């Protein structure tokens, strides 16, 4: 399954945190 | 760690603070579910019908 | 009523028996007999002693599986108590020797008959089924239906096996 | 060698279990003596016996249910080709059962058989469930006997202040009886709900499904 359960915060929480390290750690628009 | 094959997630540290908000969460959600069911009642010799009512 | 039987497995040590009757329902301490199933015929246990109102504590936990049951015996001889000239009327007497003569009665009632006993007459039971017997071993031992079912598959072996035989031989 | 098979041995509780000794009970705080046989001569021993008898299915019904050993569970009559079902022996109270798919239909009992008010026909053929002996649930009378310890203590107290009123006219007798057997009820009673135990949840039609939708 994907259930988030009782509770959502954890999984909303950890896809923001693993999206923005992504985004900052490389930029897409210019070279790393 | 020193000595270890594999590596921890971050989640490892939290895990109890998640564990304790799920367990805030669902008590919140079916408080409130509860809450929600409405169970009606009547007086045993109330001099009224509820068939009329 | 009279009997009580417990299946003991592992580490428990103390069983509990109830005979019919108020409140206790044996007369006697001595009144209590204790037997033990060794898979083949039940034997006298030992070691047991008395631990409790009606709970008895074992020297050795029972294995497990074990099948034990616990009866009451009673004098089947004498009357409890006799009443002569010139004595105080005792009720306590006269309730126990009441009890003491039914008592007998659930032992014979529940089947528990002595060793050594045969009915001495021909019995009938009025159209009523026997039920719950294994196939016997003597030959004067009564046989039911399983070994005539194996009698009957082995004279349908025998009428194959013809039928087999035969056959063949039919064609030559 | 040691002496605890010795000592206790001898030991005698004499609880109470049978019906005459609850008439006895009963024929104290009054005066006279108990009688020795249930039948006897004495016009107070049957009166006594009729008491018993009477409270006997006042208290085991409590208000509507009585306690778990008056529970039946779902039953199965399979009424037969000549007509209706005629209920078991006596029975205090007759309830449908409720398990799933199973549509409201009426029954009430009238003398042993059973009647549908709906039908308006006294024998109940179409009404039958689908290849169901009309499952329902009841609730039998247990005599005096085949009872627990504690019920049979509470009967006779309850059964001994209704008798004390109808024959004397105390009331510190009377006050103390209606008083203390109260008492055992309530002690009683609460275990009931303690014994077969059950709770918010689950048990709930629809906090059980509310609990495994967002779970």
């Amino acid at each position: 399954s994907a259930q988030n359960g009782w509770q959502g915060t954890g999984a909303q929480a950890t896809n923001h945190l693993a999206n923005k390290l992504a985004q900052v750690l490389f930029p897409a628009q210019r070279s790393f | 760690s020193y000595g270890e094959d594999w590596g921890r997630p971050l989640c490892e540290d939290y895990s109890g603070d998640l564990f304790v908000v799920q367990f805030l969460s669902e008590a919140v959600a079916r408080g409130a579910a509860l809450m929600a069911d409405i169970k009606y009642l009547i007086r045993p010799g109330a001099q009224t019908d509820v068939e009329h009512f | 009523y009279s009997y009580v039987e417990r299946t003991g497995d592992g580490v428990a040590t103390t069983f509990n028996f109830a005979f019919t009757g108020k409140g206790k329902g044996y007369l006697l301490a001595n009144q209590i007999y204790v037997e033990r199933w060794d898979g083949a015929s039940w034997q006298s246990a030992t070691g047991w002693s008395l631990s409790g109102t009606n709970q008895i504590t074992f020297l050795t936990p029972l294995a497990n599986g074990q099948v034990i049951r616990i009866r009451r015996i009673a004098g089947k001889d004498y009357p409890f108590a006799q009443f002569e000239p010139g004595v105080m009327l005792d009720m306590a007497s006269l309730n126990n020797t009441f009890i003491h003569l039914l008592e007998i009665t659930q032992e014979l009632l529940d089947g528990f008959y002595p060793d050594g006993f045969y009915l001495k007459q021909d019995l009938n039971m009025g159209w009523n089924k026997i039920v719950n017997l294994m196939p016997g071993t003597d030959g004067g031992h009564a046989v039911n239906k399983t070994q005539l079912d194996t009698l009957s598959s082995h004279v349908d072996d025998v009428d194959q096996k013809h039928t087999i035989w035969n056959d063949r031989q039919d064609q030559q | 060698q040691s002496d605890t098979p010795s000592i206790m041995a001898e030991s005698q509780f004499n609880s109470l279990s049978t019906k005459l000794d609850a008439v006895n009970l009963c024929m104290r705080a009054i005066g006279r003596s108990g009688v020795d046989n249930l039948t006897s001569g004495d016009l107070d021993a049957e009166d006594a016996d009729t008491m018993i008898d009477i409270v006997s299915q006042r208290l085991q019904y409590n208000d509507g249910k009585g306690w778990w050993f008056n529970r039946e569970p779902r039953w199965s009559f399979a009424p037969d080709s000549n007509g209706e079902v005629v209920l078991p022996n006596n029975t205090l109270q007759v309830l449908q059962a409720y398990t799933l798919n199973t549509r409201k239909i009426d029954i009430t009992i009238r003398a042993g058989r059973l009647y549908s008010t709906t039908l308006h026909s006294f024998d109940v053929s179409p009404l039958v469930g689908p290849d169901g002996f009309i499952w329902l649930d009841l609730m039998l009378m247990l005599p005096f006997e085949h009872m627990p310890l504690n019920v049979l203590q509470a009967i006779a107290y309850q059964a001994a202040a209704e008798f004390i009123v109808s024959k004397d006219a105390d009331q510190t007798k009377l006050q103390m009886h209606m008083q203390m057997a109260a008492n055992l009820h309530t002690g009683m009673q609460v275990e009931e709900s303690k014994q077969n135990r059950l709770n918010m949840l689950v048990h709930n039609p629809t906090q059980r499904n509310f609990g495994i939708m967002a779970g």
